[PDB]
């Protein structure tokens, strides 16, 4: 049975660093594309990167460029993505998503309504 | 012996194995299977088979005393290459107006995999071709020739009799009308409009796409490129024979024959003659990529 | 053969010239798939071309020629599924508020799954950028700066070969520039050629928004010509 | 579903009367037409027929020539031109629909037919002209043809028509199959040359003319009639 | 509101499909083989057959 | 209270799992070596069908193996006689995206559907002889999927808003619902005792659901991605299900877990369509490399390959009858092998 699982998160200092390390189970996590999405209270869906299989492809988005690091390692199915910077912009559950084929390119998991592929996210909380 | 046997050799290899390398991948590629392909394969049958025929209506006249053994020889060599000729031509001209309806006219489309009608007009082309050559086959009448230097009696080919001049006037007259003239006019035209908008197409295209439409103008602007150059190597190509040609029907020289610097022209104007029929597959070969990949998979 | 048989022949061969005869009449139109999210001015654009359904069919005659326009706005957000059905179309119209710099990023990520499309990776996509004076309204009055959102709008410049409109001004004219070359850059993303994107800009009262539609239309179906042709 | 005939009246030898039918109710175009003439006290008889789009048009040996058959689709109607009418040709004519696709059913309704007074193929026969029986009691009537109507594709084409006292003929059985509309009193059994019509219990308004035909061949040869008396 | 409903409806479908009965996959596996077995008889191209009756 | 009920669902998902491995005493192919193997199947193609214009999407088979319904993305639906190849029917449809098509037990009703999400029954046994629009109900918020008739006066839709529906035809309004799937439903396939019926959502799972009873009787699982395709075993017991992930799965009825998975490592596109023979030995699925594969159900290895389309094979059929079976393709070719 596919399953997600999320670990990482809590209360966090403005400017601090934090990972999240998330794992899944039951299909080939290595074919699959995992991507990142963000949701702030009141705000919808957010893609903030994303991680090709072989890893070789990597991009982020502009709000979050340069401050955020994406990584995966395929010897034990876990996906992570580290956090150098925070500001209380950031402040989100932050979900992650697999893409709907393990063979193509195109990822349609920022669906804000439901997705069958995304974890049950973890909340991060930035403030003073 | 001669290197110009050896280039004539060389030009007839290189064009064969261009047209049947062609054929080959028109037969084994199923994708290469599409309607305006057919007109394509056929261009590449006609220009096999008079690549065949002159090979050796070249040997007769070089490095030869004269025609093999039989009188039929030159009926069947030729109706049969002022057939393959036609076919060449005519198959040309439709090439150039399909392409025109494409590039000029793209919302005017035709149901595709209509092989029914393509064919249908291969076969029409094909039976024009034979056609127009069955009176140069029925008027042989092969004569005997005593030359007056060697003096001794030999059969030589004949288009028609040596005393129907004016009938053989105006046999090559027509030919040249009918196969430089007429096709080389609707060609021009067709092609210059063709060329016209590809290069209007390069400026309604959007020029500021970085690195993505320019792409596009650039190799539309080398296939108008590619298209004029074809016009020009038919032009250049097809008018020393018929000129030769022409020539000789009309001096009318029998029971003689020169010899003089002229012999160059003669074996020049034979070599541009069949060399545009080697040049069809390396154009189309220049012009799309894909079929590059394919022709050098199957080749 | 029997009379009943030839009877069921005859009518199947009349059944086959109906088709036939309809066959004429689909190669003819040109149907085109309209996207977009639901802040993007689609609405407005498709009303403003007078020249629970979950599809809305839109026939417009332009030029002699009838362009068929099918919109889904009436299903759930998920489209992996139903946007397979729109392949060999002609092109896919793909409308983005280029204003509301918040929804750009989800515009814009959008596209690039819509681009990056398995099935689609032959299929031109027609992007206008819809909303322009509200963009340019939001730019000249200063309160939403585009670095807020993408950092790289600082550092960039207007294109040296860039045409700018008279009276545009030059604030608006490098913010739609970058855009475009936003978009641009997204579609060459592993774009292999096989399709082009024609991005143009567009606005609430432009009237001359269809001829746009209809100039790509024509090249689009130039080059798939050029390609079967095997010209190209 | 509705034919009415018209065109009819007295003519003398030798004259000239086109008859019209006109079709509504269904799509005329989809249906093919047939003539079918009942002479006074005897059996019927085909006349022409005409296929959908007018395509494919024949007529019977013994009318062959003198009548002509068409159709119009935009108006819906038919039309049967005769010449040089022979003092023969006074009888009744039925005008009848049809469509051929695999589970239909060929002769499905008949008109109400119009009068004319004027001044190898199958043959078909059957058991018996007459055959009184009381009510309630099971009905079977036999047929023979000379030819096997059992094609190689296993269909028997035998239909069974129902003329009842001032009535139309009404279509029972086109191939075993029941047609639309008639009780499942009636049934059809029987071999390529021998077929058989069998009431399971006779009702009070099953009373009529019982006409067997063949449809292995375009000339559509209709058996003498069988008739049940209550 | 709508949070809670959805989380109880989701609560009462796994409620009852966990009381299901369930057997073991040998005799299922056998039941299938049997099925297989009795109609390979009529298999559509499993076994040749004459172009006569196609 | 939530957090409770988060609780026990995880408790309830663990005891089902705890449970459903308990009776995987054997797999199937431990119990399918013994018997002997099904050998290559060569098939060769009896009859082309040139009539359609566009996509070939969706067809079925009719209570006689000699009618064929077939729906393309053009808005016409050919009935295709498949002896003789003669068209009896041509039912020019409003909607033009129709993805999926149904042939009524009795044959004489016809059903379709798509992006409209309305679905207009076709009667071809009507009274005036032209095919008429008996009934066009509606009221689903989502593309049409996949039609199939319990009977003549009932038809199961399955639609995009993740929720199948059960229509009287009569009353024409919805006679029971059927809820709980989270994506949006692909696939659906009738019992062949009518009783139950599986369907297939976006999501990577597939539920049993029975007519009478307006609710589902189990659940499973054991997909990786998204379920394209699902076929009824012709036993009843059993239903196989195609995704995006080029493996296909069978699923039991009975045992409430799968019991083989086929699977090939030069087989990555995703699956389109899958039936099942009258035997249920030769599994055909369609997969999106431009050709079909036959699964042995038993032995699980490729029992051969259907490469004669040039597209991608969008739909097929086996006949009810057992003797030809045909394939859709977006190519607008439509063949039947034997
Ligand atoms: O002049 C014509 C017609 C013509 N000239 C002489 C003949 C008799 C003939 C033979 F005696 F052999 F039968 C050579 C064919 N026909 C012509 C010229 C050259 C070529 N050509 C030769 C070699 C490859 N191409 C074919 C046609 C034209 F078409 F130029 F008008």
């Amino acid at each position: 049975q596919v399953q997600l699982q999320e670990s990482g998160g809590g209360l966090v200092q403005p400017g601090g660093s934090l990972r999240l390390s998330c794992a899944a189970s039951g299909f080939t996590f290595s074919n699959y594309k995992m991507n990142w999405v963000r949701q702030a209270p009141g705000k919808g869906l957010e893609w903030v990167s994303d991680i090709s299989q072989s890893g070789a492809s990597i991009s982020y988005t502009g709000s979050v460029k340069g401050r955020f690091t994406i990584s995966r390692d395929n010897a034990k199915n876990t996906l992570y993505l580290q956090m150098n910077s925070l500001k209380p912009e950031d402040t989100a559950v932050y979900y992650c998503a697999r893409c709907p084929a393990p063979f193509t390119r195109d990822c349609f998991d920022v669906t804000s309504t439901t997705y069958a592929y995304r974890g049950q996210g973890t909340q991060v909380t930035v403030s003073s | 012996l001669c290197a110009i046997y050896i280039t004539y050799a060389v030009i007839i290899s290189v064009g064969i194995l261009g047209n049947a390398i062609l054929i080959k991948v028109f037969f084994k590629t199923k994708s290469m299977q599409t309607v305006p392909n057919i007109f394509i394969t056929s261009l590449a049958f006609g220009d096999l088979l008079l690549l065949l025929t002159c090979v050796p209506v070249d040997a007769t006249h070089y490095l030869a005393e004269g025609w093999l053994f039989g009188r039929i020889g030159c009926k069947v060599l030729s109706f049969i290459r002022l057939t393959s000729v036609g076919v060449s031509v005519f198959t040309l001209t439709i090439l150039s107006a399909d392409r025109y309806k494409a590039v000029v006219k793209p919302l005017e489309r035709q149901p595709s995999n209509a092989i029914l009608k393509t064919c249908v007009k291969a076969g029409c082309v094909w039976i024009v071709s034979m056609i127009f050559a069955l009176p140069e086959a029925i008027f042989s009448n092969v004569y005997t020739f005593r030359d007056p230097n060697k003096n001794m009696t030999f059969e030589s080919c004949t288009s028609y009799p040596v005393s129907k001049k004016l009938l053989q006037e105006i046999h090559s007259l027509l030919c040249f009308l009918v196969f430089y003239i007429i096709p080389l006019s609707i060609i021009s035209v067709y092609y210059s409009l063709i060329a016209r908008t590809l290069y209007k197409s390069t400026l309604n295209i959007p020029t500021e796409e970085q690195s993505h439409a320019r792409k596009q103008i650039e190799s539309r602007k080398r296939i108008a490129r590619t298209v004029l150059v074809l016009v020009a190597l038919f032009a250049l190509c097809w008018l020393p024979n018929h000129l030769l040609y022409l020539y000789h029907s009309f001096t009318s020289q029998t029971y003689v024959d020169p010899s003089a610097m002229h012999f160059i022209f003669t074996i020049f104007s034979r070599v541009l003659a069949f060399s545009n029929s080697c040049v069809n597959p390396f154009a189309l070969y220049w012009l799309s990529k894909s079929f590059q990949k394919h022709f050098k998979a199957q080749l | 053969l029997s009379a009943e048989d030839k009877a069921a022949v005859e009518r199947s061969k009349m059944i086959e010239k109906q088709l036939q005869k309809d066959k004429q009449v689909y190669r003819r139109t040109l149907r085109l798939l309209l996207l977009g999210a639901d802040n993007s001015g689609k609405s407005t654009i498709v009303k403003q071309m007078r020249i629970t359904s979950g599809i809305f069919e839109t026939k417009f005659q332009v030029d002699k020629v009838n362009f068929h326009m099918f919109d889904v706005g009436a299903q759930r957000d998920e489209r992996r599924k139903w946007i397979q059905c729109f392949n060999d179309v002609t092109a896919i119209i793909f409308v983005v508020d280029s204003s509301d710099y918040n929804r750009l990023q989800e515009a814009l990520n959008d596209f690039k799954s819509i681009w990056n499309n398995r099935w689609l990776r032959t299929i031109s996509v027609i992007l206008f950028l819809n909303k322009q004076d509200l963009l340019a309204e939001k730019v000249l009055a200063g309160k939403s700066k585009i670095e807020d959102y993408f950092p790289e709008f600082a550092r960039y410049t207007t294109p040296e070969d860039a045409t700018p409109e008279p009276g545009e001004d030059p604030r608006v004219t490098r913010a739609k520039y970058f855009i475009r070359k936003e978009f641009v850059d997204i579609s060459t993303a592993s774009g292999d050629g096989r399709h082009i994107c024609y991005p143009h800009f567009t606005c609430s009262v432009d009237t001359e928004n269809a001829r746009r539609i209809f100039n790509d239309c024509k090249d689009i179906i130039l080059q798939m010509n050029l390609r079967e042709y095997n010209l190209v | 579903v509705q034919l009415v005939e018209s065109g009819g009246g007295l003519v003398q030898p030798g004259g000239s009367r086109k008859l019209s039918c006109s079709a509504s109710g269904f799509a005329f175009s989809s249906f093919g037409m047939h003539w079918v003439r009942q002479a006074p006290e005897k059996g019927l008889e085909w006349v022409a027929y005409i296929s959908s789009g007018s395509g494919t048009i024949y007529y019977a040996d013994t009318v062959k020539g003198r009548f002509t058959i068409s159709r119009d689709d935009p108006k819906n109607t038919l039309f049967l031109q005769m010449t040089s009418l022979r003092s023969e040709d006074t009888a009744m004519y039925y005008c009848v629909r049809s469509i051929y696709y695999y589970g239909s059913s060929p002769f499905d309704f008949w008109g109400q037919g119009t009068t004319l007074t004027v001044s190898a193929d199958i043959v078909m026969t059957q058991a018996t002209s007459s055959v009184p029986v009381t009510p309630g009691e099971s009905v079977s009537i036999s047929c023979r043809s000379s030819k096997s109507l059992l094609h190689s594709n296993g269909n028997t084409y035998l239909y069974w028509f129902l003329q009842r006292p001032g009535q139309s003929p009404q279509l029972l059985i086109y191939r075993s199959n029941l047609a639309s509309g008639v009780p499942d009193r009636f049934s059809g059994s029987g071999s390529g040359t021998a077929f058989t019509l069998t009431i399971s219990r006779l009702e009070a308004e099953d009373v009529g003319v019982y006409y067997c035909m063949q449809h292995l061949e375009y000339p559509l040869t209709f058996g003498a009639g069988t008739k049940l008396e209550l | 509101t709508a949070s809670i409903a959805q989380a109880r409806k989701l609560v009462e479908q796994l409620k009852m499909e966990a009381n299901i009965d369930r057997i073991k996959v040998s005799k299922a596996a056998a039941d299938l083989m049997a099925y297989c077995e009795a109609h390979a008889k009529e298999d559509p191209l499993l076994t040749p057959v004459p172009a006569s009756e196609n | 209270e939530l957090d409770q009920l988060r609780q026990e669902a995880e408790q309830l998902k663990n005891q089902i799992r705890d449970a459903r491995k308990a009776c995987a005493d054997a797999t199937l192919s431990q119990i399918t070596n013994n018997i002997d193997p099904v050998g290559r199947i060569q098939m060769r193609t009896r009859r082309t069908l040139r009539g359609h214009l566009a996509k070939i999407y969706a067809m079925h088979w009719g209570t006689d193996s000699r009618l064929l319904v077939s729906a393309s993305q053009d808005g016409k639906l050919i009935i295709w006689d498949s002896y003789t190849t003669n068209k009896v029917h041509a039912i020019p449809l409003r909607s033009s995206w129709v993805m999926t098509c149904a042939y009524a037990p009795s044959g004489n009703y016809v059903a379709c559907g798509g992006l409209d999400n309305i679905c207009s029954i076709y009667n071809l046994k009507t009274r005036e002889g032209n095919v008429r629009v008996s009934r066009e109900l509606a009221g689903h918020t989502g593309y049409l999927s996949c039609c199939r008739f319990l009977d003549d006066n009932q038809i199961v839709t399955s639609s995009g808003d993740t929720t199948c529906a059960l229509w009287d035809i009569e009353t024409g309004q919805q006679t029971t619902t059927f809820t709980g799937h989270t994506g949006d439903v692909m696939s659906l396939s009738l019992a062949p005792d009518t009783r139950l019926f599986v369907s297939g959502a976006c999501d990577a799972s597939a539920k049993l659901w029975d007519v009478r009873e307006g609710m589902c009787r189990q659940t499973f699982t054991g997909h990786e991605s998204d379920i394209n395709a699902i076929c009824f075993f012709p036993n009843g017991n059993a239903f196989a299900t195609g995704s995006d992930d080029a493996t296909c799965r069978l699923f039991d009825l009975r045992a409430d877990q799968e019991l083989m998975t086929y699977s090939h490592d030069n087989i990555i596109c995703g699956i389109t369509s899958v039936s099942f023979s009258k035997s249920g030995r030769l599994l055909l699925a369609g997969y999106d490399d431009f050709n079909c594969n036959v699964w042995d159900a038993l032995k699980a290895d490729r029992a051969g390959v259907l490469a004669g389309h040039d597209n991608r094979v969008s739909c097929l059929g086996v006949t009810d009858d057992g003797m030809a079976v045909a394939t859709g393709s977006w190519d607008s070719f439509l063949k039947i092998w034997n």
